[PDB]
């Protein structure tokens, strides 16, 4: 019985009897199931031409698309995306090896009206970064927040470096809807993550470092110093090493003492590189360089000692 | 902003006069100071340039890139007097990023159709070549790749300005057809020749996107010319055909496949928007859509030789 | 994620980025929990200034107020009580040894519009008479009924003497 309902749906879409028979002829050759045919009926209700649907059916078979990947074409069609753009997204998703959830997130990026090249480059970025489909869903939420595509790439690169959960990226979309700038969202991600880590590990040295970083960031008119200080706070709040804690506390104290943005950036960058790094000899030489700096008679010797440390560690 | 950019110019010139002092008298501490000061300039300029990229002001971005080249000139001389590797390595890295940035801006300038910004961008690219040529005692292949991209952009601009001249003159659609037709031929032959010598994947991706942007410009000029749906069909088919066979030359990987797809199908979508705007009858809409889908079909089935 | 969602709530309250970073500096120094930070966000939505909230948080810590007393600070804030009078009410209740339910009944006297010195004399009377917090809740209900503080004190005095 139920196979007749596809003909009824196509008749309600105004498709002629010979076209329903031709579509049935293709669906029979390709062996496509009743719900794949129902997606073709939904594309017909979306106004996609019968002669184009013959290509959509053929392409789905030649790609070997699953029924949910076929169904995503109807959502893209109701979002107003063309038959050819549907063919882009699917043909790409196939070689990218995407799952139906990632394809549905591509349908949601279609509902957000994102350009197909930007969708494919975002999918390539998520593929190369090894991310799960929830990162793509959060990228669609950043698209609903109106964030520019390479600022989505900045927020993804940041969240990947910072080991953040996808709900932090959803909260970044909430801050985007609140009208906060992408650099300030990055500062809020950094500070809130450092304090969320400090709530899990409430050590006096973690509290002092995180406070001194938040203070220095609140004092700073330069957002490179903000991003350096708050990233150092995240690294120190993940760390369990007394050398990283001492190096970061010395760098933040020196940066709270000093009046020069260049010495400040040198000291914070040296501490960040030391906290990214894993070598006890580099940590010892950096602690020595911080002694040489704190005990210095000349600020040019502070600059050149910290430069030599930075340019060895980078 | 331009006042800050000019402060960088003044700083760079004071450093350059100090680099004459470093030839006329010489001091390691002066060389150290101008090197550090030039890096501080480079960071200031890079900071403005990233902001200009995000804001989309191409004039400021090109100004900032030229200042980055001016800084690179003095940095290269400072490194040459000092015999220094670190500064030459910094210069090559910065210049290679600047080459990529100015390429992307030049693609965008051709895409938006302000060819004077593109000309200025190519002027900056020649200055980047001046830096690269001073920078390397050894590497030829970087120069080959840059100069190939330049030769491609120049050929595309020669076509672009020939078409823009016909558009300014109000030329008949038949001349616009034969000029565009031979423009696509010359683009194909030049892309085929360039494809013999280039091998950087990113460069190949750039080159393909340039050919695509050149076809896009040709199509948009034809649309600004108000041409018939028969002309829109003929040129769109020939353009997609060229852009497909140029894909069959350049494409080698999923990354290049994704680009080829995105470009070809975007160009077809843009073509269909011209058919929508002129109000072309349904058979024209089907014909163009079929040509596009048959290109996507051929792109898949070419890709399936590799995948 | 939760701390970033609290920052998004402070962004929805219209607090600027450096003001959030200063409030987060206070959260790190004072060791503030999520519900104390939610109370700071609700004081922000009540329109209390960022600079005053930093004094309110400093005071709550230097007093050693508990989280429910800190939540009552936001209830008194939404009742429109002046920022130092919030601190007085909380300090007085805390130094008398009164509990969060008695503090919540003081917030109800604030919603009833009772004067702060009259609330404090009512709390002192209830404390000296040894009454349960429901006597403070009844004083708020008598305030909503329009009974004067003298007559509330007469009614409580009569109820205690009888």
């Amino acid at each position: 019985c139920d196979a007749i309902q596809a003909a009824a749906a196509l008749g309600e879409a105004g498709i002629s009897s010979n076209e329903i028979l031709e579509l049935l002829a293709a669906a029979a050759e390709l062996g496509l199931d009743p719900d794949a045919i129902q997606a073709a009926a939904q594309l017909g209700e979306a106004g996609i031409s019968s002669e184009e649907i013959k290509e959509l059916l053929r392409a789905a078979h030649e790609l070997g698309l699953d029924p949910d990947a076929i169904a995503a074409a109807a959502d893209l069609g109701q979002a107003g995306v063309s038959p050819v753009e549907i063919l882009a997204l699917l043909i790409a998703a196939s070689v990218l090896g995407l799952d139906p959830d990632a394809i549905q997130a591509a349908a949601a990026l279609g509902e957000a009206g994102i350009s197909a090249e930007e969708i494919i480059e975002l999918l390539t970025a998520a593929r190369d970064l090894g991310l799960d489909p929830d990162a793509i869903q959060a990228a669609a939420q950043l698209g609903e927040a109106g964030i520019s595509s390479e600022e989505i790439k900045e927020l993804l690169r940041a969240a990947h470096e910072l080991g953040l959960d996808p709900d932090c990226i959803a909260a970044a979309a909430d801050l985007g809807q609140a009208g906060i700038s992408s650099s300030e969202i990055t500062a809020l991600l950094l500070a809130a993550a450092a304090i969320e880590l400090a709530k899990r590990a409430d050590d006096k040295d973690v509290r002092e470092i995180v406070r001194d970083a938040l203070e220095l960031a609140s004092r700073s008119t330069n957002d490179e110093v903000i991003r350096l200080a708050l990233e150092a706070a995240v690294l120190a709040a993940r760390s369990t090493d007394s050398d990283v804690l001492e190096i970061v506390k010395d760098a933040l104290e020196l940066a709270k003492q000093s009046t020069n943005e260049e010495v400040i950036k040198l000291a914070l960058k040296a501490a960040v590189l030391a906290a990214k790094s894993t070598d006890e000899e580099v940590l010892e030489e950096v602690k020595e360089a911080l002694r040489r700096a704190k005990e210095s008679t000349d600020e040019e010797e502070i600059k050149e000692e910290l430069r030599k440390a930075v340019e060895e560690a980078e | 902003d331009d006042l800050l950019l000019k402060l960088l110019e003044l700083l760079v010139e004071q450093a350059r006069v100090s680099a004459e002092f470093a030839r006329r008298q010489g001091d390691e501490k002066m060389l150290e100071e101008v090197a550090r000061k030039a890096e501080e300039v480079a960071r200031k300029a890079e900071s403005i340039a990233r902001k200009a990229r995000k804001e989309g002001n191409l004039e400021l971005a090109l100004k900032a890139l030229e200042i980055l080249v001016r800084a690179a000139h003095v940095l290269a001389e400072i490194a040459r007097e000092r015999g220094n590797e670190e500064l030459q390595k910094k210069a090559h890295k910065l210049a290679k990023e600047a080459l990529r940035q100015v390429i992307e801006i030049a693609i965008r300038a051709i895409q938006e159709g302000n060819l004077e910004l593109a000309i200025i961008a190519l002027h900056i690219s020649v200055r980047i070549a001046e830096v690269l040529l001073e920078t390397r005692p050894d590497d030829r292949e970087e120069i080959r790749e840059q100069q190939a991209i330049f030769e491609l952009l120049i050929a595309a601009l020669e076509a672009a300005i020939r078409l823009e001249k016909l558009k300014e003159e109000g030329a008949p659609p038949e001349q616009i057809e034969r000029v565009a037709e031979h423009g696509l031929e010359r683009l194909k032959e030049i892309a085929k020749e360039i494809s013999k010598e280039v091998d950087s994947p990113e460069s190949k991706r750039i080159a393909y996107k340039i050919v695509a942007a050149a076809a896009e410009f040709l199509l948009k000029i034809l649309a600004e010319g108000g041409a018939t749906p028969e002309q829109l069909e003929r040129v769109t088919e020939h353009a997609l055909e060229v852009l497909k066979e140029v894909a069959k030359e350049l494409a080698d990987s999923p990354e290049s496949g994704l680009a080829a797809l995105a470009a070809i199908a975007s160009l077809a979508k843009l073509g269909l928007e011209q058919l929508k705007e002129i109000g072309a009858p349904p058979e024209q809409q089907r014909r163009v859509t079929k040509a596009g889908i048959e290109a996507v079909r051929e792109i898949y089935r070419y890709g399936r030789k590799l995948y």
